[PDB]
């Protein structure tokens, strides 16, 4: 179980923490992010989801960094989606952490998690 | 039916200076307060979201407070688009309820 | 094998073993020079159609040896736990989490974990000692499907007119090879024995972070790159492996009545197609996923695939017509 | 991929150790130890060489002795069990400047510096990139390019954007063999002592 | 991006209805968060008439709830309102907006409607 | 002393592929100054740099440089 | 600890046996060396350090 400072988290920032051998990106996303993450049609996602579905507090994204591909970790602030992009084999994320082009069949991972003020514990 | 109670009403300032306006709860809104402005032509955008975040596109010379029943919709100048109608919503529970209105006049 | 010194015992090998880093870069180069050597006896098979006649039998064990091998190369690649060595040792052991229903429990089953860590490492070294004498084993079958027919021959017709013992003649012929390939082995071991691997394994390899340079052993390329023109997750291993798997057919689909390239004029020319598209199929691997490359690696592949499904067997039944019309006059 | 993402492709300098007949030039493996000594291992550990190693190579049995002794490791608690220091010895292996991981990044803003002991080996290039990079910080990056606070831009690092800042300036050591210690001539330096680290 | 277009009945007589439609583009109704109406009278107060789902259900303000309908189109992607009934009193000008919802932060309309400036007078018009 | 490679960068910035790449570089970076003052600059997703440029004029001098360095240096 | 729960103890008892000793634990932001209450995945702590 882990307990990450949220309030030292900048504001367009990424951040990779440890969980159960697995990496957990936690992303202060900007107003733009935030909007351009829920403001993309449905019909356009291979795995449909809304921002909302995936995010508790629309200012945090809370995930797994494992595509869904063959599990690499998706490289952050890269791809053509403005998100992440898995080297492996060419997977790309978008802001919400949806996959969007490449053989990655699902959005990347919401894992289980609650806010506790300034801090976020995760597992 | 919860109301808000927005004052100062149809204020006015000069052309380059801080202003606050502020919403009061009659029942406990937490902070599930919105701030929305309202152009002269007809345009009704968001200003700010949930007490304090700031919606895309919202100048950051554009602050937010409070809690419980006491809110407020700060600015740093006025400079110069700001002069518009400026409501605020509370969504604890339906139905959802605007304020009175803060009319902005450049002096 | 222990996770936290695998590294650094091979590097203790490299810097403090007597010869240490003989034994390392022996061991690594002759790793590909295995590889640069097995494609080419496969080609020669490949092209002197001894796949076919009585010798399918030997050609199907020596596809088992190729799956075999590769096997035991990952294997080893994963004991450095280099950077490129735990993403190698994560995506193909996660090839098998596209396999439906139990899926991701093999998976887990093969990691021993929640992810590749010590228990990974450990097994895949105890993997790597013992896969080479099972390999051993599958060559004494090779030699003995091989040892009741013997060897054919480039004129691709029988041998049995003119024999020559295997002794002096044979022995000292090999030798010449032998030796040849010992001095390339030497230039590489000695001069040049980086070259044919990847930096990144020289990073310690890290669970956060997979480096955006992150490539595969040259020798997989190839297959790599098949895997990564399919944009679906199933469909790519399943072609992939696949791939490897469609050499069974070529003793079917190969309808020419007379055996080798030696007197086919469209064969061999459409033979090297295939060796070249196969080198190019390689080299968009060592390429990124980027709009010109993705589009001929999949033309690539349909061509690879399409040439023991289509060409060969439309090829020879032309041939074998174009043979009888031009000197029959009945 | 972009120019840029790639990063500048590192020429090719004519090193005395690039050759099938060429061995490394020790003398400038020596220049290049006493480089990393006053102005690299304040941030970069070289974590798999040990004192030994430097003896017959690039510093001599007493000199070597005497660098380890200027450093305290562990040695076994004494009669009673409390833990106690002792003076380094050939046996052990160069200490580096941080204690952990936290400390490292917390002392290089969140970055880390990588272990130097493999970075030839570790990258593309090797000796030219490692030299060209020491040497290829511009005084101000190219027109456009919105770079990070607490970053520097450097062409050759594929990016541009690089944690570590320019280091090496001129005359910033005085070489004991009377050598003018330019900034590329230091770059020099250490680049060969860093490759004889890895191989 | 998302657009909203408020199109219809710019002038009733009352004892009729009051029906406006709303046209959104660069994004699916079916797919998204909340889709409401609001009107605003020349007193300077905001109303929330009511909303639909992107699933299809409604939820309309204790007010006016037995006189208005949101329903939708998928197909040509428009959410409607009638209100039945008209008097002087609703006479305002009415904006169609999108608000979301996330467990943390609330509602949010975000995505708002030209605004359409309906008339109730017992004039004449050619329909 | 004066830095052996950059005594090098300089005689070979003034030659003439010298003086024309980083005149294009230059005319380059007047050209990105002047986006930057006009009319939202902060918003437009296509802002242009100047580093293909530089890197012309940083690979020319690189080639002319790097077989020379070296028998300066000790 | 784990290996009692179960077997002679229940998991909060054993939870709260180890509790009782300080373990090692990641050194914080700065790199400082910093301890923390037992859990159920360790073992048995003995009375001397060496
Ligand atoms: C602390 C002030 C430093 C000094 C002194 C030197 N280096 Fe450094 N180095 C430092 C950091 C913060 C980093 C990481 C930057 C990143 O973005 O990863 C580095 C990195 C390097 C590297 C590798 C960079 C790479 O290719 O990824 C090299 C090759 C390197 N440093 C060499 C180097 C040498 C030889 C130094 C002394 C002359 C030296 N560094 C000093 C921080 C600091
Ligand atoms: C105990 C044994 C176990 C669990 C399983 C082993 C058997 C599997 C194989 O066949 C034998 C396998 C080697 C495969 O065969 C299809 C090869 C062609 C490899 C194909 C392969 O390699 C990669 C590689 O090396 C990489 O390095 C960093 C990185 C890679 O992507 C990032 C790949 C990759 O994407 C693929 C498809
Ligand atoms: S692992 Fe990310 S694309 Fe294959």
């Amino acid at each position: 179980k882990v307990e990450v400072n949220l309030a030292a988290i900048p504001l367009g920032k990424n951040v990779v923490v440890k969980w159960q051998g697995k990496p957990v990106f936690i992303r202060h996303r900007t107003p733009h992010e935030i909007q351009e993450a829920n403001s993309v049609d449905m019909s356009a996602l291979k795995d449909p989801q809304t921002d909302a579905d995936r995010v508790k507090d629309p200012q945090w994204l809370i995930m797994l960094g494992i595509c869904t591909h063959l599990g690499c970790v998706p490289i952050g602030e890269a791809g053509d989606f403005g998100g992440w992009f898995c080297p492996c084999h060419g997977s790309h994320y978008d802001i919400s952490g949806r996959i969007r082009k490449g053989p990655a069949p699902l959005n990347l991972e919401i894992p289980a998690y609650e806010f506790d003020g300034d801090k976020v514990i995760v597992g | 039916d919860i109301e808000l109670t927005q004052t100062p009403v149809s204020l006015a300032a000069s052309l380059g200076d801080r202003v606050t306006i502020s919403c009061r709860a009659s029942q406990d809104i937490n902070n599930f307060l919105n701030w929305y402005q309202q152009k002269p032509d007809g345009t009704i955008k968001l200003l700010i979201y949930y007490t304090s975040r700031l919606h895309a596109g919202v100048p950051s010379r554009f602050s937010g407070s409070g809690s419980g029943t006491d809110y407020s919709l700060t600015i740093s100048n006025l400079e110069p688009e700001d002069i518009a109608t400026y409501f605020c919503q509370h969504h604890i529970k339906f139905p959802w309820t605007f304020g009175a209105g803060t009319k902005l006049e450049i002096k | 094998s222990n996770i936290e010194l695998a590294f650094s015992s091979v590097e203790h090998i490299m810097r403090d073993v007597h010869n240490g880093y003989i034994l390392r870069y022996l061991h690594a180069n002759g790793a590909s020079f295995f590889f640069m050597v097995m494609f080419m006896h496969m080609a020669k098979g490949l092209y002197y159609g001894s796949y076919r006649s009585p010798r399918v039998t030997l050609w199907n064990v020596g596809v088992i040896i190729f799956t075999l091998t590769i096997a035991t190369a990952f294997l080893g690649y994963c004991c450095v736990y280099g950077q490129m060595s735990h993403w190698g040792a994560t995506v193909i052991t996660n090839l098998f989490s596209a396999i439906p229903f139990v899926g991701n429990d093999i998976v887990s089953w093969l990691w021993g974990g929640f992810s590749v860590s010590n228990p990974t490492i450990q097994r895949f070294f105890a993997l790597h000692y013992l896969v080479p004498f099972i390999i051993a084993a599958m060559v004494i079958m090779h030699l003995m499907a091989l040892h009741i027919h013997g060897s054919s021959n480039p004129l691709g017709i029988t041998g049995n007119l003119d024999r020559i013992p295997m002794h002096s003649y044979f022995i000292f012929k090999d030798l010449v090879t032998v030796f040849l390939f010992m001095l390339i082995l030497a230039l590489f071991v000695f001069y040049s024995p980086n070259t044919l691997g990847h930096p990144d394994n020289y990073i310690p390899g890290n669970p956060l972070v997979t480096p955006a340079s992150i490539v595969p052993e040259w020798y997989l390329l190839p297959f790599y790159a098949i895997l990564r023109s399919i944009p679906d997750k199933l469909l790519g291993v399943i072609t992939m492996f696949a791939a490897i798997l469609v050499l069974l057919v070529l003793p079917f689909t190969d309808r020419s009545v007379v055996r080798g390239n030696t007197f086919k004029v469209l064969s061999k020319f459409f033979f090297f197609i295939f060796v070249f598209n196969f080198v190019l199929l390689g080299q968009i691997g060592a390429c990124h996923v980027e709009v010109p490359y993705v589009l001929m690696g999949q033309i690539a592949t349909f061509i690879y695939f399409a040439y023991f499904l289509i060409i060969v067997p439309v090829i020879s039944t032309i041939e074998n017509v174009l043979f009888y019309i031009g000197r029959v006059n009945k | 991929m972009t120019a840029a993402e790639h990063g500048l492709h590192a020429p090719a300098y004519a090193w005395s150790h690039n050759g099938p007949f060429e061995t490394f030039d020790h003398a400038s493996i020596r220049r290049g130890y006493q480089v990393y000594r006053e102005v690299c291992a304040a941030c970069h550990s070289l974590d798999r060489v040990a004192w030994r190693t430097l003896v017959g190579v690039s510093h001599t049995n007493e000199e070597v002795r005497n660098m380890a002794e200027e450093f305290e490791y562990d040695d076994e608690p004494d009669e009673q069990g409390n833990p106690k220091k002792r003076p380094g010895k050939l046996s052990d292996y160069i200490p580096g400047p941080y204690p952990n991981e936290q400390a490292a990044r917390a002392a290089n803003q969140g970055a880390l510096p990588p272990d130097l002991s493999l970075i030839v080996k570790a990258r593309h290039g090797g000796c030219d990139y490692i030299f060209s990079l020491l040497t290829g910080y511009p005084d101000e990056p190219p027109a456009g390019v919105a770079l990070p606070p607490g970053s520097n831009y450097n062409p050759y690092f594929p990016g541009g954007s690089i944690a570590m800042a320019r280091v090496l300036f001129d005359d910033m050591v005085e070489y004991e063999d009377g050598t003018p210690a330019t900034t590329s001539q230091m770059a020099k330096d250490v680049t060969t002592f860093l490759n004889w680290c890895a191989e | 991006e998302v657009k909203l277009q408020e199109s219809g009945a710019g002038l009733v007589q009352p004892s009729q209805s009051l029906s406006l439609t709303c046209s959104v583009t660069g994004y699916s109704i079916t797919s998204g968060y909340y889709w409401n109406w609001i009107r605003l009278f020349p007193g300077n107060k905001l109303e929330w008439v009511g909303y639909i789902s992107n699933v299809g259900d409604n939820n309309y303000n204790p007010s006016l709830k037995d006189r208005l309908s949101i329903t939708r189109d998928t197909s040509k992607n428009q959410f409607f309102l009638k209100l039945n009934s008209v008097t002087t009193e609703d006479t305002a000008t009415y904006y169609c907006a999108r608000s979301e919802y996330y467990s943390v932060t609330g509602y949010a309309m975000d995505y708002w409607g030209q605004g359409t400036t309906v008339t109730v007078s017992s004039a004449w018009r050619h329909p | 002393d004066t830095d052996q490679l950059e005594d090098l960068r300089e005689h070979f910035k003034n030659t003439e592929e010298g003086k024309a790449l980083v005149h294009h570089y230059e005319e380059c970076a007047e050209r990105v100054k002047i986006q930057q003052q006009q009319p939202g600059y902060a918003d437009l997703e296509h802002k242009e740099d100047c580093v293909e440029e530089f890197f012309h004029l940083q690979h020319y001098l690189d080639t002319a440089t790097a077989p020379r360095l070296f028998d300066k240096l000790k």
